[PDB]
């Protein structure tokens, strides 16, 4: 998360780091006690299940109920030549069982609406910049979602915004999600003070800069696809 | 129960 900044103990219960040989490598979301939403990109390289694992809370190096991938699915249509379809779930081994610090998130409904100067929050344990390290503490940002005729501007990315994306920071910058964030949560809370995935870090010019938001994977245009996936 | 945290959003300072 760039200019992020250390989220509190519990604070984010269903963020998951995804590990490969014990390497931080993707964010994932927790959505039931053996299911995680996550990027397809995660797997483009590294394609061995067994050699995935998943930990929870606030901290890697120091892990919380690490887990074992039983196996990961990938949008049929993901291509890792292009950004379009960057969606996964993720299934462990293991159940796991629902702490304070660990806790699954809401997934909306498939026509939920999300008016476009909605406050947001992005997290992960990604670089605070562009070409920076991964963080062993996770990073929060409150950013807001952008119209997609703002963001289809020839300026900002234009055709790249396909159906399936939205864009979420600030036209000004400073606040965005960074590598090491991508398949972690873009999420809001409703009135009734109940936390929703709304979005999947997926892509981006840079980190932070003006006229370079986040692009994120549109839950409720895969929310099907979930469902057909997990039962969820 | 899905998407409750425990702790508030509205920090100390
Ligand atoms: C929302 O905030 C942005 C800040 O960049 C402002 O430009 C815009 O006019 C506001 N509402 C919309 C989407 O028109």
């Amino acid at each position: 998360i760039a200019s992020g900044v250390i989220a509190p103990k519990a604070a984010w219960p269903w963020q998951a780091s995804l590990q490969y040989d014990n390497i931080h490598q993707c964010g994932a979301t927790l959505i039931s006690n053996t299911w995680l939403v996550t990027a397809a990109h995660c797997f483009q390289k590294y394609k061995n299940p067994h050699q995935w694992t998943v930990s929870f809370g606030t901290k890697i190096n120091p892990p919380l109920m690490k887990r074992n991938v039983r196996r990961f699915i990938i949008h049929e249509k993901y291509r890792s030549a292009a950004r379009e379809y960057d969606i996964a779930v993720v299934q462990v081994s293991s159940r796991v069982t629902f702490s304070d610090d660990i806790r699954q998130i809401c997934l909306p409904e498939a026509s939920a609406s999300f008016q476009p100067n909605l406050t947001v929050h992005i997290t992960g344990f990604g670089a605070l910049y562009y070409g920076g390290e991964s963080q062993n503490d996770l990073r929060e940002a409150r950013v807001k979602i952008i119209s997609d005729d703002v963001c289809k501007q020839p300026q900002v990315y234009g055709n790249d915004i396909k159906p399936g994306m939205f864009c979420a920071g600030y036209m000004e910058g400073i606040y965005d999600a960074c590598r090491g964030d991508a398949g972690g949560p873009l999420v809001t809370r409703d009135l009734k003070d109940t936390w929703y995935l709304i979005g999947i870090v997926s892509w981006g010019d840079n980190c932070g800069q003006k006229d370079k938001p986040g692009v994120y994977t549109q839950v409720t245009y895969y929310r099907n696809w979930i469902a057909s996936k997990t039962g969820i | 129960s899905c998407g409750k945290r425990v702790v508030p959003l509205n920090v100390n300072r």
